[PDB]
């Protein structure tokens, strides 16, 4: 419930992710919210990677 | 043609649906949409119209003093200064959901924002027996899209 | 083709005797080329002729809007007489009738409470005074604000919302400077309703 929400809220505002990455991060998040913790970190670091 | 319910969009654990009664690419699953396709403004015709997007203040008002001599009282949740008008207020006592509430329409305030009032009726026995009442707001302006301000009797 | 809309009197005009209720008929999309429109009025199918009808140019879509206001007596509105407006034009084969009438039925006085600003809001530049009016039938009500005898005009209020018991509740929010909430000695919420003694009840608060 609560963890997988802050997940969704941050993933949606990560500014260097592209459409498809964000799209698949959510999908791969509402399908087994267990790894909500790890899926943030994953998207988090893939953002910094793709900064200009 | 209608938008989806705003609580359905601002929480990933629910499903927003566009009702006839996607950017010119056919989809064959009607009877439901991705939360992100609506927020970034795709055309379904209808879209999520953005404008100024201000975040609400959320205060709980207790029963007015004059009403506490009665057999029923009224909790008030005033939510102020938000945009767009679309918002979702709902009530809990600790963790169990209270649903004898009614709420007004979003009203345009003087600064072009919106306020909304929500009113939980309960027996006066319930107001002094139950330890917490929490009012639960879901606007896009809020962090995590969620906000929970709580009042207790004293 | 043109269309007619009918509109019931101002709840403030009804709940004060010195003032004068009016029923109104508005005609929209009257062609600029035939702005002549005939309007007859029928308080209980009795034709009446006191209707004041004006013809207006709607500069937005280049059409004519006709407005006929028939002033009425309190007792005929309050009793539930059925006011009717017939409207005939060239662009109307056979005319168009609108009818309106008060909803005689259940009536309940409101309770009226002033809610002080929430505790968390005392610290900004502006506060919010709440007037909670609950339990009234029918849904037509009037809430205004005063601080002593000086009328306050920065109020906004909600639609009467139907509560659970079949009553209407309503909220009126007076925003003000936080200096005003602490400077001024008394703020009054003032409700008019057809269920109150003298159609009026005043509730007043201090800091
Ligand atoms: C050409 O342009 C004009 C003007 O354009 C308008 O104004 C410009 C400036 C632009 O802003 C533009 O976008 C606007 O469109 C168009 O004129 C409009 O035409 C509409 C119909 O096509 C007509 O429809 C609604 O009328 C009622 C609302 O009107 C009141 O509120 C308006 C909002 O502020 C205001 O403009 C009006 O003046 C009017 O105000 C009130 O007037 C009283 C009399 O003077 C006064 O006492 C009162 O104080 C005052 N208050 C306020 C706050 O203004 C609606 O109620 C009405 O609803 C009915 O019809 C629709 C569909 O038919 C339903 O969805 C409704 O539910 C309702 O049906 C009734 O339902 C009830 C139950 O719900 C039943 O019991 C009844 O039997 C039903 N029928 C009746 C007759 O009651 C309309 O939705 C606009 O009012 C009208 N405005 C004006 C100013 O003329 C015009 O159409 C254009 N032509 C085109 C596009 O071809």
């Amino acid at each position: 419930n609560k963890e997988q929400q802050n997940a969704f809220y941050e993933i949606l505002h990560l500014p260097n992710l592209n459409e498809e990455q964000r799209n698949g991060f959510i999908q791969s998040l509402k399908d087994d919210p267990s790894q909500s913790a790890n899926l943030l970190a994953e998207a988090k670091k893939l953002n910094d990677a793709q900064a200009p | 043609i209608f938008p989806p319910n705003i609580k359905d969009v601002l929480m990933i654990s629910l499903t927003p649906k566009v009702t006839c009664v996607v950017n010119n690419v056919e989809v064959h699953t009607a009877q439901p949409i991705q939360h992100q396709d609506w927020m970034s403004g795709k055309e379904f015709t209808i879209s999520k119209i953005k404008g100024l997007v201000r975040a609400p203040q959320v205060y709980i008002l207790p029963p007015p003093a004059e009403q506490l001599s009665r057999k029923d009282v009224s909790l008030t949740c005033l939510v102020v200064g938000f945009n767009p008008g679309d918002i979702s207020v709902e009530w809990t006592s600790n963790g169990h959901t209270e649903e004898n509430y009614k709420d007004t329409a979003p009203v345009l305030d003087s600064d072009g924002s919106y306020f909304i009032y929500s009113k939980l009726n309960m027996k006066t026995s319930k107001w002094e027996k139950t330890d917490s009442f929490s009012c639960n707001v879901r606007h896009e302006g809020l962090k995590n899209y969620y906000l929970k301000k709580t009042i207790s009797r004293s």
